[PDB]
């Protein structure tokens, strides 16, 4: 996990794959392959809708 | 051209009406990256909703242009027989959008030999377009026929 | 030919030096594992000429901790590093907590 | 996550080609495809042509020792046959010089 | 004659370079085996040269 | 996290895999040595070619 | 929305035990579902066999 | 197995042999020798006829 | 029967890892631009500079 | 920087690459020797031309 939020090798090349989008994000089957990120950003403050 | 193998044992999507952000409103979403005379990569989301047995409303949505509204009309409707052979609804001309002052490009789209699986999972077989962007001479080779092939 | 031979020879020698230096700091306090990586070479036409070393690869797995007599020798259990300073004010880091 | 949450951050894709031998080395173990290699047969692991990988494990070389040294002996002896052949050729041409 | 001799000589040398490069990446991670192939030459009348 | 109060962390050195690598890289070095031995004998014959 | 399929069903060589327990010996049908090329092998006859 | 579905050598020449035709296809003895193919196409969805 | 002239070949060669970092060879097609005392432009793939 | 208090720095000599250069330059010397041998045989024939 490099400083640019991506899993890079010793050569610095980022491994790609399927991204997840939404709230909550799920892996979609019809996306472009994207460099997989591990963001340290804050989560979505979601209130209670269905209980 | 877009060939796709589709499971027949799938039920009708219960989420009504259709939304492009509602994955449960359809069963399968495709995506094809095409290019225009300005060379913008228009990524068409191709949604497939099982209306009934062998009949699938097929929607097109230029996802690369954010000014496009939610498509509630059918681009086509793939209708098939009992055996699952490609019967009707597999060809439509689709107009793209305009990105950064481009032109809305209309292309012929064929779903030729898209087969209906008796069982399995909805899987796109292949996608192909004759549109691209340059592109320059990197290297060159010659095969065993004397043809100078450009790379 | 001889290029690949000397490449593999120096790679084996440097890897054995890395292994012997890892043996040389066995049972020292505050040690994290370090190994060596491998590399290959680009194809000429489609050949490929040479096998090399991508560099030193340090590993930061958790190690063995011994209870000590003092209280002023505090190792770091989780991810964390002690901030040290030299005479010139430069910032350094060390998990070793032996301070008097 | 700290609030007992788990969210997927991505999923790595996989591919196969029509010809595995049609690859091109780009230095290290890095493969650029060719026209003879095949189109990107995309897919996910554990489905069809793809299987479950080695989680937390790295695959080393497929090098056997015995057959390599056997080829090292046999091609050396073939090189010796070529050397003695060209030695006899050069002695024949030496006699052709000594013909005059 | 000497054409077949230099052909076999360079073929043996290049094959031994391939073998030595396969030895040079012994026990590296992610390695797949690679060898060399052979070829012959077309017959002149019915001879074959190389 | 909470640290080791009054405790010092030694090396993470395992013994077995280190000696395994010590054997394996030694044998790879022996393969390189015998390879260059065969190379030098080939070049000795190339000298003895003339 | 499938079709009601009619098939021939044979109970050939179904034997009556003089004593024992009612046990189905075997079942077989020629109907299946695809199904795709996973791998391929060739036996000792030159026949390329698809898996 | 090349991109043109045939088992080709380093020279690219396709090996030929007896083809199999039908549903299910069997090797016939009276055919032209054909380049043997390993198709990744979908199988025939066959319903149950005799059981 | 005569000589048409010198024919230089520009195939890729053998590269050795060096101790310095200021000795950088050229891997792909490319040439280093050098200048003399008279300002004339020259080229060299050798990257040893101090 | 801070020096080696009570410590003396020995040579930076590696063994392997030195012996490699000792082999390779010896073989280059053998190539030069066989080259000049062929040159002297050519000049011997030039003497034997007359």
């Amino acid at each position: 996990l490099d400083e640019n939020r991506n899993l890079v090798n010793m050569q610095g090349m980022q491994l790609t794959g399927y991204p997840a989008t939404g709230t909550p994000p799920t892996i979609q089957q019809g996306a472009n392959p994207a460099p997989i990120t591990i963001p340290n950003t804050l989560m979505a403050a979601k209130s209670t809708t269905t209980a | 051209s877009m060939q796709i193998n589709l499971n027949s044992t799938d039920p009708v999507p219960s989420k009504t009406p259709f939304s492009v952000s509602d994955a449960d409103s359809y069963n399968k979403k495709g995506t094809v990256t095409v290019y225009d005379s300005q060379g913008n990569a228009h990524d068409m989301n191709v949604y497939f909703v099982k209306t009934k047995d062998n009949e699938w409303a097929v929607y097109t949505h230029d996802s690369s242009d954010p000014a496009a509204t939610a498509p509630t009309t059918a681009s086509t409707t793939l209708k098939f027989n009992e055996n699952g052979i490609l019967e009707s609804g597999g060809t439509v001309n689709i107009t793209t959008g305009t990105i950064n002052g481009a032109t809305a490009a209309t292309f012929s789209l064929s779903f030729l030999n898209s087969m209906q699986q008796n069982t399995g999972a909805n899987n796109i077989v292949a996608t192909n377009q004759n549109g691209y962007k340059p592109g320059d001479l990197v290297s060159y080779q010659i095969n065993n026929d004397g043809t100078v092939v450009g790379n | 030919s001889f290029s690949q031979a000397v490449s593999g020879l120096n790679a084996a020698a440097t890897n054995l030096d890395v292994i012997g230096n890892n043996i040389a700091n066995s049972a020292t306090y505050g040690f994290k594992s370090g190994t060596a990586s491998f590399a290959d070479m680009f194809a000429g036409s489609k050949v490929g000429l040479g096998v090399k070393v991508a560099g030193i690869t340090q590993d930061f797995t958790d190690g063995t901790t011994t209870n000590t007599g003092r209280g002023l020798d505090v190792a770091i259990s989780q991810n964390g590093f002690f901030r040290l300073v030299d005479s010139n004010g430069s910032v350094f880091y060390s998990r070793n907590g032996q301070f008097k | 996550y700290s609030n007992e949450q788990e969210q997927v951050l991505g999923q790595i894709v996989l591919a196969n080609f029509a010809n595995n031998e049609g690859l091109a080395s780009q230095g290290d173990n890095v493969w650029a495809a060719t026209q003879a290699s095949g189109v990107a047969l995309l897919g996910t692991a554990g489905s069809g042509n793809f299987g479950k990988l080695t989680n937390g494990a790295l695959e080393a070389s497929n090098v056997d020792l015995s057959k390599e040294l056997v080829n090292m002996i046999v091609a050396q002896r073939n090189y010796q046959s070529n050397a003695q052949t060209i030695k006899t050729q050069d002695q024949i041409l030496n006699t052709l010089v000594n013909l005059r």
